[PDB]
């Protein structure tokens, strides 16, 4: 039977595709079907994903609608893609990741039509700056756990890597359905590629700014400057006056000059130095 | 017209992955497709493209073939998903511009009064951006012609949305800098600045070097362009320049100075605390 | 999270439909409760430097009482 | 028999782009996003939503 050692491969494109579609629609439910193959029954990949056209006025779509997939599908393949449908997504907008009772009917047709469906689910709020949250199901019929039998026969131990989180536990999960492993695919040529984010232009690193509101930011940074030093030796007196217990809370609604301090120092270095050094090879760079 | 044009790094794999799928079948040069993005003041910004099948002939410049109905179906299917989006131009991923670039772009004018070409290289081997940005318009000079079709550069840069940010820091795992701060702040800015202005000093090299032994096109408006910045060079030698510059470094070093100072106070200060506070603590052993 | 500050019920009388365009021109007769509200009121907001030199202390509030009208 | 109601609150004032804080009809006031395709300049402070 089916074992706890599948594997799902999801290239870049489709992620951004289907992260950027999800938190487009923050406030309801957007659907759309996948597409890849199966190149074994260890590991299945996903290629490309498109979205779908939906019904207003609610957070959920029937998937049956013909004429836009088999007009997708026919229409891609006149450049290149020769792929076939692998299963559905949909994202659930700061929930986590299950599926609700309507979705197990959903996911029923899918695996009438093909067997080894997957169902993926997105999180598009709860991600930041890394660990986004993306799950993938499959489902299972009670009636083979009537024999006393449990899906996913076990031949290693890969597969439980990661402890499920309490509300997936809550809602159906291992009573009702299955999560599998994931994975993304990377090559070089598309991260080389990707990091030329942010870069900026050779002209941006040899203009040398004003020199008239230089003094202004450097005037103003002395004066506070000032303030901080006298008012440093009024907190260094009285350190050890009171019993260090409570040392710390005492700095919990004024602020304290010593960390105050050090950020205009580091900020205040670091423009001189490198205001000199721009000016400094400048003179000689040009004549 | 247009001021700027900014790129989200969504059409860049959909550049990149339409070249790897469909030069894999065979071996073609150039790939075409139509991109779509917004307007808004001066500014233009671009969010995603699909692709079109395109023909062309390596034995002349002067046949080709597009599909238009499949740009026009394509563009009503993909309005009953998102009508926000609009048609603004296309891209080809060829290394540099052809003579077929104008035709195509009087072809597909039709669609959109002010498109914009792009041109995205698709294995790039230094550290300039991958995107150039055209714009067609009338020139007009003496003789040969009342007024003849030429493109013009504009600026353009690469933008992130949140979605888009977030999705690229994941899949940006192995490279990160290092620090932030004189580091970033001096190897980002001034050796590649070195690096681009030798590199273009270079190209214009190449070009003087094409003339007056070889081809020999001379044309004047480079020779004008040429005098002009011969003529910009400023002169350091100058007394009062000397002395201005050495008044702002005098006034400028005194700052450093004085934070330098600061640093050591804090130093002895710290240094100070963990001694009193950790000599005693050996006798609570006993 | 902290956050910055936010409040309710009336705001800040805005000055553009706030402004009640009564003049000090329109009141006759009351000059001595006028200069006992400027001097209570007014100058501590302003010339604040001369009442801690001779120091007076000046008040945090002030009540209005009389007949309607 | 495929809808649900929603709540109604009153707007108090929007911290950033994303971010409003209103207060319902009863006490508890929220720190909440807006839908992306609403207008945001028709939302000042007092109104209903």
């Amino acid at each position: 039977a089916v074992d706890t050692a599948e594997q799902v491969y999801i290239s870049s494109l489709a992620l951004l595709k289907m992260l950027k579609h999800g938190r487009a629609g923050v406030p309801m439910e957007v659907m759309g079907l996948m597409l890849g193959e199966f190149v074994d029954d260890y590991t299945v990949r996903v290629i490309d994903v498109f979205a779908m056209p939906q019904s207003g006025t609610g957070v959920s779509v029937e998937a049956v609608d013909p004429v836009f997939q088999a007009k997708m599908l026919d229409m891609l393949k006149q450049t290149g893609r020769p792929e076939m449908v692998v299963g559905w997504y949909h994202s659930h907008p700061g929930f986590g990741c299950w599926l609700s009772g309507v979705d197990i009917n959903t996911q029923q047709s899918f695996e009438a039509l093909s067997e080894r469906a997957v169902a993926v689910v997105v999180d598009p709020i709860q991600s930041v700056k890394g660990k986004v949250v993306i799950d993938a199901f499959r489902l299972i019929n009670a009636n083979m756990m009537v024999l006393g039998h449990e899906p996913r026969q076990t031949t290693s131990n890969l597969g439980h890597l990661n402890k499920p989180s309490i509300q997936a536990l809550i809602h159906g999960l291992n009573r009702h359905y299955y999560s599998i492993t994931i994975n993304y695919r990377k090559n070089e040529l598309e991260q080389k590629m990707l990091l030329n984010l942010h870069k900026k232009s050779w002209m941006e690193g040899l203009t040398l700014q004003d020199y008239s509101e230089h003094c202004k930011h450097n005037e103003s940074v002395v004066k506070e400057m000032l303030e901080l030093a006298k008012n440093y030796n009024k907190a260094v007196e009285e350190e050890d006056k009171m019993t260090p217990e409570q040392l710390a809370i005492k700095n919990v609604g004024k602020q304290d000059p010593k960390r105050h301090l050090e950020e205009h120092v580091d900020v205040l270095m670091t423009s001189n130095i490198v205001q000199c050094l721009a000016a400094m090879l400048d003179t000689v760079v040009f004549k | 017209a247009v001021q700027k044009v900014v790129v989200h790094p969504l059409v860049l794999l959909s550049v990149v992955d339409h070249f790897n799928r469909i030069g894999k079948v065979g071996n073609q040069k150039r790939v075409v497709g139509v991109l779509l993005g917004s307007w808004q003041k001066k500014v233009l910004d671009v969010s995603n493209s699909f692709a079109v099948p395109f023909d062309e002939d390596d034995k002349d410049d002067s046949v080709w073939f597009l599909d238009h109905d499949y740009l026009e179906n394509m563009y009503g299917m993909f309005k009953k998903v998102n009508a926000r989006e609009r048609i603004v131009g296309w891209y080809h991923t060829g290394p540099k511009l052809h003579k077929n670039d104008i035709a195509i772009n009087e072809l597909m004018k039709r669609y959109c009064p002010n498109s914009v070409l792009v041109i995205i290289d698709v294995k790039p081997k230094d550290l300039g951006l991958p995107t150039e940005a055209y714009i067609s318009v009338e020139e007009v000079h003496d003789d040969g012609t009342p007024t003849s079709k030429t493109f013009e550069h504009v600026t353009s840069e690469i933008g992130a949305e949140e979605a888009e940010e977030v999705g690229v820091e994941h899949l940006l795992r192995d490279i990160k800098d290092t620090t932030v701060g004189t580091l970033s702040q001096r190897i980002t800015n001034q050796v590649h600045g070195l690096k681009g202005l030798n590199s273009k000093l270079l190209d214009i090299r190449s070009y003087l070097e094409k003339v007056a032994t070889g081809k020999l096109p001379i044309n004047h408006q480079i020779i004008y362009q040429l005098q002009d910045v011969f003529n910009l060079l400023p002169d350091v030698s100058l007394q009062e320049f000397v002395k201005a510059f050495y008044l702002k470094t005098n006034d400028q070093m005194v700052v450093v100075y004085l934070a330098s100072l600061i640093r050591s106070v804090v130093a002895l200060h710290n240094l100070i605390n963990n001694k009193i506070a950790n000599r005693d603590a050996e006798k609570k052993e006993g | 999270d902290v956050l910055p500050p936010e409040a309710d019920s009336s705001i800040m009388m805005l000055t553009s439909d706030q402004k009640p365009d009564v003049m000090y021109a329109d009141i006759g007769g009351m000059d001595i409760q006028k200069q006992e509200v400027r001097e209570a009121v007014e100058l501590p907001l302003t010339h604040f430097e001369l009442y801690k030199q001779i120091g007076i202390d000046p008040p945090r509030g002030v009540l209005m009482y009389g007949p309607p009208g | 028999l495929q809808s649900v109601g929603q709540i109604v609150g009153e707007v108090l004032k929007q911290l950033t782009e994303e971010k409003f804080i209103v207060k319902a009809t009863n006490g508890p006031r929220y720190v909440v996003g807006c839908r992306r395709q609403l207008d945001k300049s028709k939302l000042k402070p007092g109104t209903r939503v």
